[PDB]
């Protein structure tokens, strides 16, 4: 229904690979920020 | 590592190289090979190692130990600066408890 | 997630003969999870411009051919910005990105060209090519941005 | 004979009155962390071959 | 941001880094992000804004009121710091308020 | 022979060895392909070979001299890049000794 | 290929990498007990004695005239002796609220007093408590780093080593870090070395303090001032950086 989204040529359409949305991200991004510096504690004193 | 116990040892060196002149009546019949085996006693195993790889063959006595105590040159690090000042608070041996 | 259009890199002229690509070795490669994760966090890093800033990481156990990192040391320079407004990466991963860049250049597996070093230094400092062509402007500089975007 | 004060007899007075000496603390909430190891952490760069 | 960045200075609102792989530079050039939906609650953002804001104006003012306490009657409040009065609010707020 | 085997360049990491050997005239700041680096590089003493032995009427091993050039070139950017990158540190011999 | 250093060398290196790990300072929340007292029958007066000079005697052998190597053991342990006991950090010391500011606990300061109040009388009880009300603490810079300062007491030789640690962590907060990290680089650089930064890179650097016990723009010259030593530089080396190969 969005006119940016019309393909009328096959050099923009390809294979799927993975997906994603908001609600991952963000505990992904949480998860990522929490975990260097526990590990960064943990390597030195 | 290396650099900064060499220093560490030629700090000690050049305080302890004082002490006949400052007392006589104790130090009478000393001679510098006895401080440089009090300081070759405590010094870390591994540096007395990496000079003996070079000391084995080549032949040093105490001009060349003298002469590269009083060379000019130290690597800062924390335990040097420690040691110096430590030196320079035990200057006087009142602070030491031991007197005439 | 969308892949490009597997023809972009190949055409088969017969049954037989086709085109050959560069990178043939790297795009057959699959993604394990890790890396999989890195590019979700290059992609974040992207959507928001100014509040998450790239590095680089060290694993020292990870094993692979030299090849990839100077193909990625061309990549960063297209795929990211360092301009004179806001930035992506942090000026360490930048040195780095330009040293990337200065061993690919100077790596000649085919016939090679001539070059003039400059009386610096720093990466990049050279001129190449039967033209000279100065290579010190992908440099970064971050008071004015001219080796990425921007 | 050592001149130094050892021992001293003081009134409760003075009790308080060695208080001389500059002492700086760090907050608690900061952190303070050794990275001396930190410096050998690299990778080794592979050259190209057959 | 960047002017701070580069000149090293004191930042509040401090950047946040990640680390990423030689390879992964690679991979993400050769993928692209196409939408296919909105998110779930956008068209409820708003709300979730505004009640957002008045619970904290609302701390704010509770915190603002008692901050005077001190300086009306010194005795009472002797061993008394902002974060007591601090606790003292956040106890009595909602929990969902405290989370973000 | 005629070769420039060291040089002298930008500040090294460290300051008392700044010389750069430059064995049969081989940049090392370039990596090399061995499967084909010296196809067409030469220099001064192995022409001088080269047209010597021609002159002495032995064909064959200036032809086999001639065919065995890049495995040369290859190995001597090998060691140059040994010498230069690898070899690097404290405990390497000074400018002033190296030159005496 | 499928089926190297000579092995004293390699036990050299192991054992300065160990060495590399050794700790120096100590980080605590109250200094030790510098000054003590002493009780008598009496109600008004005691007896002040510095624990310096009492635990100081008790270090080393005997002097005797005719050894001379003991004397200077002695003289050295006794150096090191006083070195290990002056160097130490503060971290978060006790604090109490007073009238809207900060007064140090009589904990942290460096004297002990807790046996005189039993024996103490009215007036000076409350002479002493309006006394140790007045220990203000200050807010401070380092660095661009918030801290507090006080004043306590404490021996002169070891005060001299303290404030002698101070100064060091103060300047390798200014700028020995960033000369340090700037030089690995041009090393890597140099060498094909690519280092990594990630400990200075989490989202607590802004109210971290960093202290190193080495810096690495080493002088080489200290290297070299050894009586004979260029055979010994060659194997080190050789050891160090020769690669291996077919």
């Amino acid at each position: 229904q969005r006119p940016e989204r019309i393909k009328t040529t096959p050099y923009l359409e390809g294979d799927v690979l993975s997906s994603d949305s908001g609600p991952l991200l963000s505990v992904f991004a949480l998860q990522e920020i929490m975990q260097k510096v526990r590990q960064v504690q943990a390597d030195y004193m | 590592v290396y650099a900064s116990e060499l220093s560490v040892m030629k700090v000690d060196m050049r305080h302890l190289s004082l002490m006949q002149r400052r007392f006589p009546d104790v130090l009478i019949q000393a001679r510098p090979s006895h401080f440089w085996k009090a300081v070759l006693n405590d010094s870390p195993e591994a540096v007395k190692a990496v000079m003996n790889l070079s000391h084995s063959h080549n032949f040093i006595n105490i001009r060349d130990m003298m002469r590269w105590v009083m060379l000019p040159s130290l690597q800062p690090s924390l335990k040097l600066a420690l040691e110096e000042e430590a030196w320079a608070a035990a200057n006087d041996f009142e602070d030491l408890m031991l007197t005439d | 997630y969308i892949a490009p259009n597997p023809r972009i890199s190949s055409i088969t002229l017969t049954q037989r003969i086709t085109t050959t690509g560069p990178f043939a070795i790297l795009t057959g490669s699959t993604p394990t999870a890790q890396q999989l994760n890195d590019v979700r966090k290059i992609y974040l890093a992207l959507m928001f411009p100014g509040q998450i800033i790239l590095d680089l990481k060290i694993d020292p156990g990870e094993r692979m051919d030299p090849a990839v990192r100077m193909v990625a040391g061309v990549v960063g320079h297209l795929l990211f910005t360092a301009g004179g407004r806001f930035t992506n990466l942090t000026q360490n991963m930048a040195r780095q990105l330009d040293i990337a860049l200065n061993d690919y250049l100077l790596y000649m597996y085919n016939t090679r060209v001539q070059v003039n070093y400059g009386p610096t230094g720093e990466p990049l400092d050279f001129q190449i090519g039967r033209n000279q062509y100065d290579c010190n402007v992908f440099r970064a500089d971050f008071a004015t941005g001219t080796g990425y975007n921007g | 004979f050592i001149n130094k004060r050892i021992v001293e007899r003081v009134r409760v007075g003075q009790i308080l009155a060695v208080l001389n000496r500059r002492f700086v603390a760090y907050k608690g909430k900061m952190r303070i962390m050794d990275i001396t190891q930190s410096l050998k952490m690299g990778t080794k760069l592979a050259a190209p071959t057959v | 941001l960047l002017p701070d960045l580069i000149a090293g200075a004191h930042q509040n609102a401090d950047p946040v880094v990640l680390d990423v792989s030689w390879i992964s530079l690679w991979f993400a050039f050769n993928r692209s992000f196409e939408p296919t939906h909105r998110n779930e609650m956008l068209e409820v953002a708003p709300l979730i804004e505004s009640v957002y804001a008045s619970e904290l104006s609302v701390m704010k003012v509770d915190m603002r009121h008692l901050s005077l306490m001190q300086r009306r009657f010194p005795d009472v409040l002797i061993q008394a710091r902002p974060s007591h009065f601090w606790k003292a609010v956040l106890n009595d707020s909602p929990e969902a308020v405290k989370a973000v | 022979w005629a070769t420039i085997d060291v040089e002298y360049r930008e500040p090294a990491p460290y300051v008392h060895a700044q010389r750069y050997i430059r064995y049969c005239g081989i940049d090392s700041r370039e990596l090399i392909n061995p499967t084909t680096y010296g196809i067409g590089m030469t220099y001064h003493c192995y022409n001088e070979m080269l047209r010597m032995l021609v002159a002495a009427g032995k064909d064959s091993e200036a032809a086999y001299f001639r065919s065995m050039l890049p495995f040369h070139m290859v190995r001597f950017a090998r060691i140059n890049q040994i010498i230069n990158e690898d070899l690097h540190s404290v405990f390497s011999l000074p400018d002033d000794m190296f030159n005496a | 290929t499928a089926t190297f250093t000579v092995p004293d060398v390699q036990k050299i290196l192991d054992d300065i990498k160990a060495l590399a790990a050794e700790q120096v300072y100590k980080i605590v929340k109250v200094p030790s007990i510098s000054f003590r007292h002493i009780v008598m029958q009496s109600r008004d007066r005691v007896l002040r004695v510095d624990t310096y000079y009492e635990e100081m005697s008790q270090v080393g052998d005997v002097i005797t005239e005719d050894e001379p190597e003991k004397f200077y053991s002695t003289i050295i342990k006794k150096v090191r002796f006083i070195r290990g006991k002056g160097s130490f950090i503060l971290h978060d010391i006790p604090t109490r609220d007073h009238r809207g500011m900060e007064v140090a606990e009589p904990e942290v300061l460096g004297v002990e007093f807790k046996n005189v109040l039993p024996v103490l009388t009215a007036e000076h009880r409350a002479m002493i408590q309006n006394a140790l009300d007045g220990s203000i603490i200050e807010n401070g810079n380092v660095a661009t780093r918030d801290v507090d300062v006080f004043i306590g007491a404490c021996s002169e030789p070891v005060y001299r080593i303290y404030n002698r640690l101070q100064g060091y962590i103060e300047a390798v907060q200014l700028q020995e870090l960033r000369n340090s990290i700037g030089w690995l680089e041009r090393l890597g650089h140099r060498k094909r070395i690519t280092y990594s930064q990630e400990v200075l890179t989490d989202f607590r650097r802004q109210d971290t303090i960093w202290v190193l016990a080495l810096q690495l723009p080493v002088n080489p010259q200290v290297v070299w001032d050894v009586p004979r030593s260029s055979i010994a530089n060659l194997i080190m080396n050789i050891a160090t950086c020769l690669p291996t190969g077919e």
